[PDB]
Parts: structure tokens; C-alpha cells; sequence
């Protein structure tokens, strides 16, 4: 598309993408240089710094920061490429239409449309960070259902998203009410 | 018809073009009609037509801003087409230029643009420039986004989003991509090859459908570094207007393990999905080096991925892959077969005209002084690739700044504009830069061009006739050879005392048939023999083939003809196709020392004796070497030539050089004492007194004996 | 019954198009030419085990499974594989070499495992491991651990495959020796096929196959192009045709305005390739097969060589009878001779004798020039003596012409050659013909029984032989009517064939010089006798008296030592 794709998403994502999340740092006692100029320890900390997280007891990296990491890792400006899109969701369905000369999958398959081995590995970015309940009554009544009847329950929860300062470029889902389907 | 002549419009409006009544009638246009105007580099804009009879028939008037946007100058031609399906801009998002908004207080939009577009209905397209004159200020802007795309009419109800940060001006200039053929000179042949191999497959696909062939896909440009391969590829891609997808080598190879392959796959997928496309893989040698180089698994997976992608694109897709490497042997051999980079292009150092064109191209924004003789610099600069010329210009400018540094205060951060006005480069600065420049193209074997004719060689009439009938006829009249079934002679071998001017004969032969000349001196041969050089005989002959019709020249071949190198040379000579216009000219001083295998038929069979120059030849050489030197009026060189019997060309050059040395010494002494602008006969007399022949009588007798033996071998 | 299978679309105006009479795959046997024997072998090895499995049940044997094709790149190995796979109409699993090697570590074994497992589940199946050399190079070539894991996985899958399951494995590789040796044993890629560069008729067939859609001008002589192209592989011919079309469009581009995206329909419909375009494309093209040793047929009879009748009869007795009539040799129990060694002055036509011998027995011809021998000695050539004899075996019957033995036989290479020749199968028709101008310098070990022991002297051409050579060389050149060459032949006593070639070439050079001079002035379509006289004034012998005396003395010594 000669550049970034054009599409509209939630306001939270837009405002998050506006920011940078750089975590400033002061002159470490290990620096050897004048006031101005920064060597390797006084440089701003990127929002996706793994050491900072595990040192702060944060287990995943606040997906927007993961997007910042991926954009920094590649996509040089003004040259070097034409903006290869950084994110792509996994897809394991076999391409029914490859045709190097072979027929569809049921009776033929080349080495180009053969789903390669899948390597499971624990994810590192959690899209939504903090789930927050406006009032404890929302879940108290839900549990009260089981209290009275004794049977289990199940219900969808409605709400909206917002920023979450406690984690670098983090998101919170604020739930306002719970709705119970017929089960 | 529609090629309206460009003219400077009186009005400053950014969406108005004035045309003559006659043209308006010819194209059925009318006043107030919105039309699409296309100029150069495929630039397009939308302009409101206005009738104006002052302009001559077939001429149109446009303002400075529109001409800048179209990248065309006054007197050019613009094609005008109807634009009836232009809708009103639902929303235009525009930001101003930072420098143009400095010192502006209040809301810029209300002050400047609010009256400009209201009740104007000006058609605006993305990437255009429009300037508004408000109050005492004039501000340029950019059409960042238009809805609907790509262009639309800004109506009264159109919503204008001026919110956003200022846009820096430097981006447009210092990122001057979209460079056309006007920025490249001295490489018309290779540019034409790339054009015919890229544009036609993309711009006019129906040709190959009608003929019924699959156009070639790969293209491999190579040559000395700094010859502008990347610039040529960029220019071709921009001129074609295709979906250019530059891929770097170092950029790909610097990714984490398991990521470079993904980048290659994504790049090829993106190019395929948006056909047509022009994938440009710069510095492919870093991605797919030779097999004997790095053997690591990470260095193998990338090559295998590239091969798979290359073999996977063979389809109806209109994708062209262009790769750039320094040498042909540095790439993995698996990438130079059918279905892959099968078409080669060789870039060679430019000639005098090429250097002059490069100097003009680079030295158009310099504040050059009047005393500029660019032709002189082109003549005096030999072997300077484009990068060397750019460095020369930069160094000259820096030297000029240094010279004018006297009136500059480093401590003070403000410099008077008058001082900057006085800045101007001079011939002295250029000569200083040439003194300090360090060319490096010639350090390796490189294709070059020679322009020596049958006038810098004295005498040798019979040898010249033999060379003509041996080389000129096959190249110019192949039909005759096909008619008589006679295969052209591959090469010849010169032999004779050193200094007779064999290189001059080789260059003359190359010039006559307009063939690029490749030179390989003794040191290069020995370095290849010891295996510590960066080039191989296979590489030399591959470049000769790709740059045909070529003329390869081996010098002092006896040093190696005393052999694995000779075996490789024989294999390459056997390999070359007979019809290919590639001639190998060998030179040596001890012919009998040459390996007999080289002399067998189908190889350097023909043997040519190069004798010492004759008296008339001596006079011709003396005149030729003294063409650009001030002689004493009335001086005749006939006596000196007569006194120099048995002297080779090098001897005459030595005599001339000594005479010039005496003259310059006398001039320096006279000036220091304070004259002798030319060279007097006494200097030449002293030089002759200090003369010395370079060939003993015994060696001359041996050469004559060898010549007589050869003649008797063919005499009956 | 050499084929027995080829003798009798693609399992399929509107009706003809539907019946087939960018992805136009399923290329049938019609889309291949010049490789009839190899295609017959592949079909015999692939179809019968799958199409008609009951034959092997009836006769009670297990059909072979491992087929390995190797030949110069661009000869159309993948084309044949895909053609056979689509024609058989069986589950076709295609494994690329580089594509499998491009996967992450550990994901390149699972692909092979699942490929073979699927081929087993959906039998009958055909598995075509293209470019197997990329996934199984020579043992010393690669030492990476993953390169050994992949090879071991391939070997395990191959060995475990051997069962009643109707699955056939086909592999391709340009270099026969590149593949790991362990892949060429029993129960693995045992049957081997060699692809050789096509001959004149094969080249014509390829040209017709490719040049069936071009708007060729009516003045085209595809026969002439087929004759001219010597050593052109199929890919080279395709490139030749493409370049000729490119030249035609470039010439027509003058009327085409690149500014307009579209072009006038009449011009687009006026495109046509002419013979000169093909000539220009031939001029530009550059084949690559000849750089390495390959297999190519030859069609020289006992008429392009004059004289040597006694030597011709000796060669006949040596080579022709065992191949044509092995039954009588079996009756007498005498095995035929292995090799022969031609020696004599240079330029006497030893190569022509070798080619004639090869043609008489209808056997393929392999050539090894002197520079190839030196390159192998220095170990900077991809091929090898073992590879040469492996290809000779795979393409039997074959005639291997070892030229310029003196360069190596002035040794590691000589030892390898001796071992390979000794290990040659006695009954397998693999003849070796050695050429050398220095029989004294040749290592005696090569002359022992069971080796190149049969020495043959090749004398200089005789007067009648010289006349025949001169007639043969000049037959395809326009000569003056009523022209006599007997006088020239008589005057050329002691001249070698190369000398006569030089004389005729000089005459042609003078003729072309005069023709060009006349063209410049404006005439000389023939080679008048004055041209012959002018050329003869310069040409002269290339063999010294001492050389002839030495050769005669050596031949006389050989005669004396062979009789009393
Ligand atoms: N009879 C033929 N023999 C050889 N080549 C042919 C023949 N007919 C057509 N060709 C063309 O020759 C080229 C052969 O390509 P192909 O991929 O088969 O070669 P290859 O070197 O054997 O392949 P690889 O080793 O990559 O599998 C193709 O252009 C094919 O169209
Ligand atoms: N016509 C020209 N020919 C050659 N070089 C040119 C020409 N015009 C400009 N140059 C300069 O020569 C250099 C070419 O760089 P180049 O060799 O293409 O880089 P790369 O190493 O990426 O191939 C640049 O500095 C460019 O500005
Ligand atoms: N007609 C001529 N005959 C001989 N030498 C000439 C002639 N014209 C010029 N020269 C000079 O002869 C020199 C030849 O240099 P070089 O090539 O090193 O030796 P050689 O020509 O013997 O190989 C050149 O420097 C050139 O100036
Ligand atoms: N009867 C013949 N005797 C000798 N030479 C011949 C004969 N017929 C053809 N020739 C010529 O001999 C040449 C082949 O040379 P050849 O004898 O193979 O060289 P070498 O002896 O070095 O192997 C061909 O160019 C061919 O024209
Ligand atoms: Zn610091
Ligand atoms: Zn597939």
C-alpha cells in the first residue's frame, strides 16, 4: 500500500500509538563522560525492556510496547523497503489452492503448501492487561446466584477499554455490567 | 494536439491554467473546465481551464508552483485530458511547511486557507503544493490526504483538517528520489539495456502476448563499486512507475536467526501481490556468497530460501528482480542459470564525455566561479568513477571554504551574508582536490573505453592492414563469413622488442570496431597465480562476454607462460562461443618462452612481429608526443629523428621528457632570479647527448632470427 | 524391444480445447523431445509397478523402487519427472531440495517424515525429491549436525519404505557423485539414468516444441538452426528463441511510441521473427554444458575419413564384432578387448576415428580433452575420473575418449584411472580409446594386458586421402566451376589434415577479402583458383622431418617386437 495501511480502530489504540513510552534514566554512577552525552547506561529505557518488567514483577509486555519493538526492529524510514507489514496472525489451514502442478490437497500436495511443524511456546504480549470491576456488586450478585441455587453459572460481561498507567503502554478493560444467557 | 506548451502564468492561483482559444477549440475544452494535466516523471495534477487569447496557439500558461509540482520547466509539453469524474473532497487533511509558518501568530487556517478554498472549488490532489498569500506573508502547504482519493474538489462544505505538527522542508530535497534519466550520464548503453529489459515487459505486456514468449525475469548488474548501480536501478524503477521494492543485503543479514528468511518471504509475497513490481536486491553477494565462503547453516538457509523464492515466481506475474554485485564470481553459481539471473549487465568506467557529463550533473548547484573549464577536468581525470568525481567536487568546495576561512570567526555563530556571497570555487581548488583524490577503480580489472585511431601509431602499414583484415571484417561483415562458412579468428599474439607500442595497436583495433577494451597487466596475472587476488580468469572472461563486443588484452604473458593459470586460460578460450565478438590479444617479449599449447589452432595462433619504428615513424612519434608543448618557432625535428636511429618509442618519450625537464629547470631558475615559454633546440641537443638505446644489438638479432625462422616455416 | 512401452489428452474448437488436442501443467510426452531412450526407461520403471502391479505378483518378484536421474543442468530432468507423474495419474508428492533446506532447524525432518507417511497412506504414490544433492551432499562436503540428521532421516525413511506399498521414489541431481554414497545401495536409489545433451534431431524436436506459438516469418529454416546449434541444451534453445523474439520486437520498436501505454493494433499484429533474428540470438547465446564432461551421440561414418582402411578394419574387428555378435564370443569363451591406444603425428584425425567407431556400434561418446585432465590433476574441476566412468556405465554402451594422456602420463590421476579401468565390468560394453602423440612417455603400466594394450599407429594422410579430405572440407563452400584440386593434393605431400584445413581457410579468407572490397567499390561469389594459389604460397607443413623419422622408427620397432 506504499505505506501504513488505512483503517479505523478504537480510540485507546490510537492514543497509545501516539505516545512513545520511553522511560527516562539519570546519570548512573558507572558513567564516564561530561554532563551532556550518554554512553550505554544513561540512555532512555525502551518500553519493552525485558529486564525492567521482570524486575518490576510484570510478566508480559503490554502488547502496544510489542508493536513498538517490532516497528523499531525494522521498517527504516525513507528507504530500505516499502513497508512490509510487521504483524501477521498465525494461520494453519492448508492452502487448498497452491498448484505448482499438483492437484488440491485431498489427492496431492507439494512441499510449498504443506503446513510446517508448529512450535508452541508461551506468549510474551498480553493484549489486555488489567480487568477492572466498577463495583463489587457486579460479581457479588453473580455469585449470589450460585449461593441461592447451588448450581454453576455463566455470563458475558459488558464494558469498555481504557489506558492503564501501571504498565508501560498498558490497557484495562472496565466492566460495567454482567448479562446472563439462558443456560 | 494536447501537448500544450508550458508558459509562466500571470496569475498565482494554484488551480488555474490559461490556454489559447485555438487549442480550446481543438480539444473541445471550455473556460472553467477541470482537466488532468500530466507533465514529466508521470506527475499529474488537476487544473481549471481558462481561455486566454494572448498565448500563441498550442501554448498554455501555468504558475511556478504547478511547474515545480510537475517537475517540468518553461517551454516543456504537458498533456491535457478531460477530468469529468472528479468528486468534491469529503475531507482534506493538510499540514503546512515548518519554515513557511515560522513567526505566524493565531490560527493559520483561518488567516490563510479559509478564504482561499471557500467559493473556489479548487481541485486538489495528494502530494501537491499550493501557496496562499495572506496579508504580508506567503505560505506554501502540502495536500497530505484527500477524501475521496486520490484527488477531489475542495467545496464550501469540505472539511479541512489543519491539525498536526509542522512538516520539515529538508525531507523533499535531501531525499531526492524519483530521479530520472537526467541525473545519469555517460552510461547510455547500459541504461538502454536495462530499459529494454525492464520497461517493455511491464509498460507494454501485450507485445509478448502477441509474439507469444515468456519475458526474462532476472537481471544482474555488476561492475566496480561506486559506479552508480543503485542510482541506475532507482532511476529505471522511478521512470517505470512500478511498485519498487528495494531490498538490502546487509539489512536482511543483520536480523536474528529465523528472521531474514521471513523478511525475504514477505518481500517476495508483497511484490507478487501488487503486480507489476520491480524487486531490487542490492548487494546480493552478502546474501548468497560463493560456496567456498562461509559454510554456516545460517548462511545456507538464506540462500536456499532465496532460491526457492526465485523458482516460485515463474508464472504470469509481472515481477522483475534486479541484483547488484561487485563481481560475477562472488555470487553463488546456482543463481546464474535459466529461470534466474540469466541476463547480465556490466558497468564500466566512463570516458572523457561521461566524466564531463557527471561533472556537469554534480556541479550544477555549486557557486562556481567564471574560471571553470570542466572539459579540462574531464580530460585530466582518468579512471574516476562517479563516486570519485563527487568526492572531488566536495573536496574542492571544502578547499574553497578553507581558503575563505580568513574572514570567518569560528567563535561567533553568526556569519555575514556578504561573506557567503563571496564564496566561489575556482580552478585552483579543483586542481588541489585532484591532487588529494584517491581513485581505486583501476586496482581491479575493469571494462573501459578507448578512442585511439590510426594516427597515434607511426608506420606499420602492413601490420595495420593485417589487423584490419583480421578484426574489422568479422565484426562489421559477419554475413560474408556466414556465406563462406569461415569461422572468425579468435585472437592474435604480438611479439617484439619492448616499447614498440603494442598497446597502441590493441587500443586502435578496439576503437575501430567500437569494442570495450579490457586490460590485464603482468602484476594482475601473477597475483592471480599466487591466489591472493580478488579476480579470476573466469571472472575476466565473464565480464568480457557480458560486455561484448570486447577486446581482452594480456600483457607480458611470458611471466605466466613459463601451469594451472595457463590451463584455466586455455579452458576459457576453448569455452568462448566463436560467434561472440571477443578477441584475445596477447603480448610478450620472449615468444619462444610461451607455452606451445597457447599457439595451437583455435587459440592465439596468429603471430605478429612488431618491428622498431622507422625514421618517418620516429618523426611521427616526436610530433605526436609534442602536440601540447610549446616548441621554439622554426624548429624542425627531422635532424633529431635522424640522429635517433634504432630508438624505440619509449626512448623518444624519454628524450622529450628530459628536454622538458631542462626547459622547466631553466624557467624556474629565471623566475627565482627575478622568459622561456618554449623549448629551445639546445635542450633537445643535451637530451640527445644524454640518450641511450633500450635494446642491445644481440636481442635485435635474436628477434630477427626468430622472425626469419617463422617466415621460412610458411615459405615455399 | 529396447523400449517396448513407447509404442501405442493428459487424462482429459471448444471440444478440442477441452480435450487438449500460466499453470498449464500436466505437460505430456509430446512436450519432450530428444530423450526418447531415457523417457522410455523412466516410464518402464514407473508405470508398470503402479499401473500393472499384477505382473510382478504373477512372476513372483519385487519390482525396483529407487530411480535416480542425473545429467547437466537444464536438460529437462524436472520436466520428465513432472510429465511422468501427471501421465501416470497417481498421488504425486513433490519435495524440493532447497525448499526443505530453507526451514528452521528441526522442521526440515518432520517435512520428510510426513511426506513419506502421506505417500504411504494414499498409495499408489510417486515422490520426486528434486535436487536431492541439496539435502544429501557428499559426506565430506558438509559436516553440520543438521546436515547429518536430515540425511539419516532420509535413509531411515527410504529403508523402511521397502514393502508391498506401491510407492516409487525419484530423485534428480546434476552431479552423480555429489549424492552421498550411502544412498546408492540395495533397497535405495539403485537404478540410475543419465541425461545427455541432445543431437541434431533432438534439437530440431525441441525447437519445434518451443517455436510452435511464435508468429514466425514464413522464411524460417529450423533445420539450419538445428544443424548449427551444437552442444545446445534444451534450456539454451528456449533462451535462444526468447532472445530472437526480443530482437524482433526491438527492431520493430521504432514505430512504437513508448509514451502511449497502448500501441496501434496493426503494428502489434505485424510482429514476426525472421531468420536474421535467430542468427543474432545464436550470436548472443552461450551454452554452458560443454564446460563439463557430458554424453552426446555422434553420427560420423566411414566416409568423412579418407584412407586408413587397414586401421578401419582393425577397429572394426576390435569393437564392432563383440557388440553386434556377442553370441559367437560366448561360444568360443573369449572375452572382448577393453581399450585401444591411437598414437601418431598430430592432426591425423584420431578423434574422427573414435567418433566413427562410436557411431558404428551405436554407442554414446564421452570426450575428455587434455585441459580437463590437467584440471582434474590439480583438483580444481568439479568432475572426476570416478564420475566419468560412472556416467559411462550408466549410459552403456559408451566410448570414452581419453585425449592427451601424455600430459598426465608424463601419478594420482593415472592410478585412479588404472583402478577404475580395472574395476570395469568385463561383459559391459564400455570401451576406452586413448590418444597421445608421445607413446614413449606414456606410463608403461597402462599398456599391460587388460588395459590400453592394443596400440595402433595413425600415419599421415596419403595423396588420395589428402584429396578426399580436401573435397570433404570444401564441399559446403561455393567454389569456382571447373575447379581442380588434384594438383593441389599432389603438391601437398607430407601435409597433415590441419594443414589442408588451413589452406582452405586462407583461400576463403582471400575470397571474403575480395568480396568485401568489391562491395565497397560497388562480384566474387566463388573461390577462384587464384585464391588457392595465393593461399598455397603461404601455407606450409607443420611436421618436422625428425618427428616423422621418430614415429616411423617407433612403429618399425613395434612391428619387429611383434614378429620374427
Ligand atoms: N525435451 C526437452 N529437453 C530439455 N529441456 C526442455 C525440453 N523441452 C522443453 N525444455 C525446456 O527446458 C527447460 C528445462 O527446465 P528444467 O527445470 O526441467 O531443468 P533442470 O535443470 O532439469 O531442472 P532442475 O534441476 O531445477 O529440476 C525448461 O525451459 C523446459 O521448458
Ligand atoms: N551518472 C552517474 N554515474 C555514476 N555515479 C553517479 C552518477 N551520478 C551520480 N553518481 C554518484 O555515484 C555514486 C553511486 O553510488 P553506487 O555505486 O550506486 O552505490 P552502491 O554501492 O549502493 O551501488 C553516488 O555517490 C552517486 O551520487
Ligand atoms: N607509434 C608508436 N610506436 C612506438 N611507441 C609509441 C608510439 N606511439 C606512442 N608510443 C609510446 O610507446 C609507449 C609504449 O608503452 P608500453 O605499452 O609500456 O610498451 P609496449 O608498447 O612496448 O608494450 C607508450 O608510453 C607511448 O607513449
Ligand atoms: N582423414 C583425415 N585425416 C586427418 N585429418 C582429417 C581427416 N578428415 C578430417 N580431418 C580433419 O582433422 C581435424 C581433427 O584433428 P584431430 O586429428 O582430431 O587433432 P588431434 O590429432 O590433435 O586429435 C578436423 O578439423 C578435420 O577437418
Ligand atoms: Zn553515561
Ligand atoms: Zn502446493
Amino acid at each position: 500500500r506504499y505505506g501504513p495501511l488505512r483503517i479505523k480502530e478504537l480510540a485507546v489504540d490510537e492514543e497509545l500509538e501516539k505516545e512513545d513510552g520511553l522511560i527516562p534514566r539519570q546519570k548512573s554512577k558507572l558513567c564516564k563522560h561530561g554532563d551532556r552525552g550518554m554512553c550505554e547506561y544513561c540512555s532512555p529505557l525502551p518500553p519493552w525492556d525485558k529486564e525492567y518488567h521482570e524486575k518490576n514483577k510484570i510478566k508480559h509486555i503490554s502488547f502496544h510496547s510489542y508493536l513498538k519493538k517490532l516497528n523499531e526492529n525494522a521498517n527504516k524510514k525513507e528507504n530500505g523497503s516499502s513497508y512490509i507489514s510487521p504483524l501477521s496472525e498465525p494461520d494453519f489451514r492448508i492452502n487448498k489452492r497452491c498448484h505448482n502442478g499438483h492437484e488440491p490437497w485431498p489427492r496431492g500436495i507439494c512441499s510449498k503448501c504443506q503446513p510446517s511443524a508448529i512450535t508452541l511456546q508461551q506468549q510474551e504480549f498480553r493484549m489486555v492487561d488489567h480487568v477492572e470491576f466498577q463495583k463489587s456488586e457486579i460479581i457479588n450478585e453473580f455469585i449470589q446466584a450460585w449461593r441461592y441455587t447451588g448450581m454453576q453459572r455463566f455470563g458475558y460481561m459488558y464494558g469498555s477499554y481504557s489506558k492503564y498507567d501501571n504498565t508501560p503502554l498498558g490497557i484495562k478493560a472496565v466492566v460495567e455490567a454482567i448479562y446472563e444467557p439462558p443456560q | 494536439d494536447n501537448m500544450l506548451l508550458v508558459d509562466d502564468a500571470i496569475n498565482d492561483d494554484n488551480s488555474v491554467i490559461a490556454i489559447n482559444s485555438n487549442t480550446m477549440d481543438k480539444l473541445e475544452l471550455f473556460r472553467g473546465d477541470t482537466v488532468l494535466v500530466k507533465g514529466k516523471k508521470r506527475k499529474d495534477t488537476v487544473l481549471i481551464v481558462l481561455i486566454d487569447d494572448e498565448l500563441e496557439d498550442g501554448a498554455c500558461r501555468i504558475n511556478r508552483v504547478v511547474r515545480n509540482n510537475l517537475r517540468i520547466r518553461l517551454g516543456d509539453l504537458v498533456t491535457i485530458h478531460p477530468c469529468p469524474d472528479i468528486k468534491y473532497a469529503t475531507r482534506i487533511s493538510v499540514l503546512p511547511i515548518a519554515d513557511t509558518i515560522e513567526g505566524i501568530t493565531g490560527n493559520l487556517f483561518d488567516v490563510f486557507l479559509k478564504p482561499y478554498f471557500v467559493e473556489a472549488y479548487r481541485p486538489v490532489r495528494k502530494g501537491d503544493h499550493f501557496v496562499v498569500r495572506g496579508g504580508m506573508r506567503q505560505v506554501e502547504f502540502k495536500v497530505v490526504d484527500v477524501e475521496p482519493e486520490e484527488y477531489a474538489v475542495v467545496a464550501q462544505d469540505t472539511i479541512i483538517h489543519w491539525e498536526g505538527e509542522p512538516i520539515n522542508r529538508e525531507d523533499e530535497e535531501n531525499n531526492m528520489n524519483e530521479v530520472g534519466y537526467d541525473d545519469i550520464g555517460g552510461c547510455r548503453k547500459q541504461m538502454a539495456q536495462i530499459r529494454e529489459m525492464v520497461e517493455l515487459p511491464l509498460r507494454h505486456p501485450q507485445l509478448f502476448k502477441a509474439i507469444g514468449i515468456k519475458p526474462p525475469r532476472g537481471v544482474l548488474m555488476y561492475g566496480p563499486p561506486g559506479t552508480g548501480k543503485t542510482l541506475m536501478a532507482r532511476a529505471v524503477a522511478n521512470e517505470t512507475g512500478a511498485f519498487f521494492f528495494l531490498i538490502n543485503g546487509p539489512e536482511v543479514m543483520s536480523k536474528m536467526a529465523g528472521e531474514s528468511e521471513s523478511n525475504l518471504r514477505k518481500a517476495f509475497e508483497e511484490a507478487e501481490k501488487n503486480a507489476p513490481a520491480i524487486i531490487f536486491i542490492d548487494e546480493i553477494d552478502s546474501i548468497a556468497p560463493k560456496r567456498d565462503k562461509t559454510n554456516g547453516e545460517v548462511e545456507r538457509r538464506v540462500v536456499s530460501q532465496l532460491l526457492t523464492l526465485m523458482d516460485g515466481m515463474k508464472a504470469r506475474s509481472n515481477v522483475v528482480v534486479i541484483a547488484a554485485t561487485n563481481r560475477p564470481n562472488s555470487i553463488d553459481p546456482a543463481l546464474r542459470r535459466f529461470g534466474r539471473f540469466d541476463r547480465e549487465v556490466d558497468i564500466g568506467i566512463p570516458d572523457a564525455t561521461g566524466r564531463l557529463e557527471v561533472l556537469r550533473i554534480h556541479t550544477k548547484n555549486m557557486k562556481l566561479a567564471d574560471d571553470v573549464d570542466l572539459e579540462a577536468l574531464a580530460a585530466e581525470t582518468h579512471g574516476y568513477v562517479g563516486a570519485d568525481i563527487a568526492s572531488l567536487c566536495s573536496e574542492a568546495a571544502m578547499q574553497q571554504i578553507r581558503e575563505k576561512m580568513d574572514l570567518i570567526d569560528l567563535d561567533e555563530d553568526e556569519i555575514d551574508a556578504e561573506v557567503l556571497d563571496s564564496l566561489g570555487v575556482t580552478m585552483d581548488n579543483f586542481r588541489f582536490a585532484l591532487g588529494n583524490s584517491n581513485p581505486s577503480a583501476l586496482r581491479e580489472t575493469v571494462v573501459e573505453s578507448v578512442n585511439v585511431t590510426w594516427d597515434d601509431v607511426g608506420g606499420l602499414d602492413e601490420i595495420k592492414e593485417e589487423l584490419k583484415e583480421t578484426v574489422e571484417y568479422p565484426v562489421l561483415h559477419p554475413d560474408q563469413y556466414t556465406k563462406f562458412g569461415l569461422s572468425p579468428s579468435k585472437g592474435v599474439l604480438f611479439y617484439g622488442p619492448p616499447g614498440t607500442g603494442k598497446t597502441l595497436l590493441a587500443k586502435a583495433v578496439a576503437t575501430e570496431v567500437s569494442a570495450n577494451f579490457i586490460s590485464v597487466k603482468g602484476p594482475e596475472l601473477l597475483s592471480m597465480w599466487y591466489g591472493e587476488s580478488e579476480s579470476n580468469i573466469r571472472d575476466i572472461f565473464d565480464k568480457a562476454r557480458a560486455a561484448a563486443p570486447t577486446v581482452v588484452f594480456l600483457d607480458e604473458l611470458d611471466s605466466i607462460a613459463k601451469d594451472r593459470v595457463v590451463n584455466q586460460l586455455l579452458t576459457e578460450m576453448d569455452g568462448m562461443n566463436a560467434k561472440k565478438n571477443v578477441f584475445v590479444i596477447g603480448a610478450t617479449n620472449r615468444p619462444d618462452q610461451i607455452d606451445p599449447a597457447i599457439l595451437r589452432p583455435g587459440r592465439l595462433d596468429q603471430l605478429i612481429y612488431v618491428p622498431l619504428p622507422d625514421e618517418n615513424a620516429r618523426l611521427s612519434i616526436l610530433n605526436a608526443q609534442l602536440r601540447k608543448t610549446p616548441l621554439e618557432p622554426g624548429l624542425e625535428l627531422t635532424a633529431i629523428a635522424k640522429a635517433t636511429q634504432g630508438f624505440s618509442g619509449a626512448d623518444l618519450l624519454y628524450i622529450v621528457q628530459r628536454a622538458a625537464k631542462y626547459a622547466i629547470k631553466d624557467s624556474i631558475e629565471a623566475h627565482r632570479q627575478h622568459p622561456v615559454p618554449y623549448i629551445t633546440k639546445e635542450h633537445f641537443a643535451e637530451a640527445m647527448k644524454t640518450a641511450k638505446r633500450s635494446v642491445s644489438d644481440a636481442e635485435l638479432r635474436r628477434y630477427e632470427a626468430y622472425s626469419q625462422q617463422m617466415k621460412a616455416s610458411r615459405g615455399q
